[PDB]
């Protein structure tokens, strides 16, 4: 009665889709096809918030797949548990975007967002109260970028009053792998800044950052990638799944978090991430999740909030623990350094309490912080698309779609005011 | 006399009912303190193995 439409597009939206599910399935007891094998019972009381119901105890997610090409549908319907998937939902072109952000909106994603529009609006009304949707995508790429950004300008246009999430791929320039990334990532977040109602910023940057410094991982893969990526999309809904001391669901999570419109760009953490070998010198308690949750460290975004303010704060936590100390926690955090947490508002951090636990842990937590520090991701891509601009490097392929060079000067006004937006506040 | 007999013992009967009571109190928080701190098990270890990409 609170049901999630799940929604992703790309080689990152169905790499990290076929690992989320994976993390889903494990926490509500749903075998690899699609029957309920679990031991308690509060598993099966809330299951419609993810999947769908069939014939015979068939549990069946209500999630949504698309592509341009049909070479990374086949991965995903390879793996361990893509028997779960209806094969309806599957939405695949024939031929590829090719890194180009405007065949996947205006040439390529434009014949096709009218048949995935056909299948989230049968599963939207299938829902007696739907909370919102979700996108997983990437905006280094052709089909993620360019047509994820025109389902989300479709979907908001029929469906306007709901959740509007987004688990952004945003590109990182240490690590990149695509010569036109400059140009997908400037033409789209001009979307998202109007379309969205929340948006979490990751970068892949980051997540190599984790493994090699807290994980200890000798080999990091993108199936380890995703696994940190689906493990805080999970804690984010933890609330509507699990009864609590204190819930907090989707949108209780954007009253407290967004305090004018345009600014709603966020930074995952998880908190106990644990190595093989450090694992049995730490007594995992409530100070020792904070003091992890809240490292610079930590962050899934390429930015150090150390350089910027703390508009706003979440915390949602997990595991049966007390509520003292707890609130000791986020008060002592906000009173030691003031320097940190913006002025004009005298309590900065909202907190959430569960009772269902993680699977083969205790205890978790997951930081969802509004920093003014998100703005040094803008400026650095925005130095290098009008490094290529002014040469009008690579435009013709742009421009030969049926784009103008006022589109790419519209869009590039209109997210340098997003980085003067935040750079009044700090 | 009588009756300050009586309320001597009284006193005596309830103070030896909430020394049982402290007793099974002890007992209970004795374990309350072990449930809470969390150690992960090789369910957290084994699916960081997982995954060739």
């Amino acid at each position: 009665m609170r049901e999630i439409v799940h929604l992703q597009a790309g080689q990152c939206g169905n790499q990290i889709g076929a690992k989320f599910w994976e993390v889903i399935s494990d926490e509500h007891g749903i075998d690899p096809t699609g029957t309920y094998h679990g031991d308690s019972d509060l598993q099966l009381e809330r299951i419609n918030v993810y999947y769908n119901e069939a014939t015979g105890g068939k549990y069946v997610p209500r999630a949504v797949l698309v592509d341009l090409e049909p070479g990374t549908m086949d991965s995903v319907r390879s793996g361990p548990f893509g028997q779960i998937f209806r094969p309806d939902n599957f939405v695949f072109g024939q031929s590829g975007a090719g890194n180009n952000w405007a065949k996947g909106h205006y040439t390529e994603g434009a014949e096709l967002v009218d048949s995935v529009l056909d299948v989230v609006r049968k599963e939207a009304e299938s829902c007696d109260c739907l909370q919102g949707f979700q996108l997983t995508h990437s905006l280094g790429g052709g089909t993620g970028s360019g047509m994820g950004t025109l389902l989300i300008s479709k979907i908001r246009e029929e469906y306007p009053d709901r959740i509007m999430n987004t688990f952004s791929v945003v590109p990182s320039p240490k690590v990149s792998d695509t010569v036109v990334e400059p140009y997908n990532a400037t033409l789209s977040v001009h979307q998202l800044v109007e379309n969205t109602d929340e948006t979490y910023c990751i970068d892949n940057e980051a997540l190599y950052d984790i493994c090699f410094r807290t994980l200890k991982l000798t080999t990091p893969t993108y199936g380890d990638l995703n696994h940190l990526v689906s493990a805080t999309m999970s804690g984010v809904t933890t609330c509507l799944r699990f009864p609590g001391q204190l819930n907090a669901d989707l949108r209780k999570l954007a009253v407290n978090m967004v305090p004018f419109p345009r600014l709603h760009f966020f930074m995952p953490g998880f908190a106990p991430l644990t190595s093989r070998g450090s694992q049995q010198y730490r007594a995992l308690t409530v100070p020792e999740l904070t003091q992890q949750m809240f490292d610079a460290k930590n962050m899934m975004a390429a930015c150090d909030p150390r350089h910027g303010r703390y508009l706003t704060v979440a915390a949602v936590f997990r595991g049966r623990m007390s509520m003292k100390e707890v609130d000791e926690q986020m008060l002592n955090v906000q009173n030691k350094n003031s320097s940190y947490f913006v002025e004009w508002i005298p309590n900065n951090v909202k907190t959430a309490v569960c009772d269902i636990p993680p699977r083969g842990l205790k205890m978790s937590a997951t930081f969802i912080g509004n920093s003014t520090a998100i703005q040094e991701l803008f400026k650095r891509i925005s130095e290098q698309f009008t490094a290529m601009f002014r040469r009008k490097a690579f435009l013709h392929w742009y421009t030969g779609e049926g784009m103008d060079e006022m589109e790419f000067t519209e869009a590039e006004s209109n997210m340098n005011d997003l980085v003067s937006e935040y750079q009044q506040y700090q | 006399r009588q009756q300050q007999r009586l309320l001597r013992e009284q006193r005596r009967a309830l103070d030896c009912s909430n020394l049982n009571l402290a007793r099974q109190q002890y007992l209970q928080k004795k374990q309350m303190n072990t449930a809470s701190s969390s150690q992960p098990t090789e369910d957290y270890f084994s699916q960081f193995n997982t995954r060739s990409r």
